[PDB]
């Protein structure tokens, strides 16, 4: 079990999945087509903005 | 670059803090696992190992 | 100038160089879903209209 | 392989693979019944002869 940590755009999340395109899939972090495991996302705003 | 976090953006550049749990699925050994315990198995009994 | 959802502004694209990486390189453009085509393939494919 | 990203063409390469094996295997099925015709009638000429 490995946990990768970030943090991104709200709305930027949706190009976090296995094989998708977009600036975080192709030259900041790429999931591979047979990606596995979980992804969560939460608001950070109290404490990034 | 960055997009700079201003309170005044929307849901869409607002911070989201993400984790990937990448998890691998075989049962060649054992890491983490679920909290369950239970009794011995028998030698000559139809069980559910 | 943007038009309603009735009465559409349409406009054909044609004898140019279509640079795809300038369309989802703008921050505010979080809905960008494709069907028969991924984003990553647009600016190596080729289109007759 | 050229339009669509990998991880949402493998299903089509998938169903054009089934589609594929399914169209030969009929050929294969089509092929042994009229190689044992073919086996029958070469008996026959061989009785014959």
């Amino acid at each position: 079990v490995y946990a990768d940590s970030f943090v991104i755009r709200g709305n930027e999340v949706s190009q976090i999945a296995p094989g998708q395109t977009g600036n975080i899939a192709d030259y900041n972090y790429k999931l591979p087509d047979d990606f596995t495991g979980c992804v969560i996302a939460w608001n950070s705003n109290k404490l990034d903005s | 670059r960055s997009y700079g976090f201003r309170p005044t953006y929307g849901v869409g550049h607002q911070p989201y803090r993400v984790v990937v749990l990448s998890f691998e699925l075989l049962h060649a050994p054992a890491t983490v696992c679920g909290p369950k315990k239970s009794t011995n198995l028998v030698k000559n009994k139809c069980v559910n190992f | 100038r943007f038009a309603s959802v009735y009465a559409w502004n349409r406009k054909r694209i044609s004898n140019c160089v279509a640079d795809y990486s300038v369309l989802y390189n703008f921050a505010p453009f979080f809905a960008f879903k494709c069907y028969g085509v991924s984003p990553t393939k647009l600016n190596d494919l080729c289109f007759t209209n | 392989l050229s339009r669509l990203d990998p991880p949402e063409a493998e299903v089509q390469i998938d169903r054009l693979i089934t589609g594929r094996l399914q169209s030969l295997q009929t050929y294969v099925t089509q092929q042994l019944i009229r190689a044992a015709e073919i086996r029958a009638s070469a008996n026959l000429a061989a009785t014959k002869m």
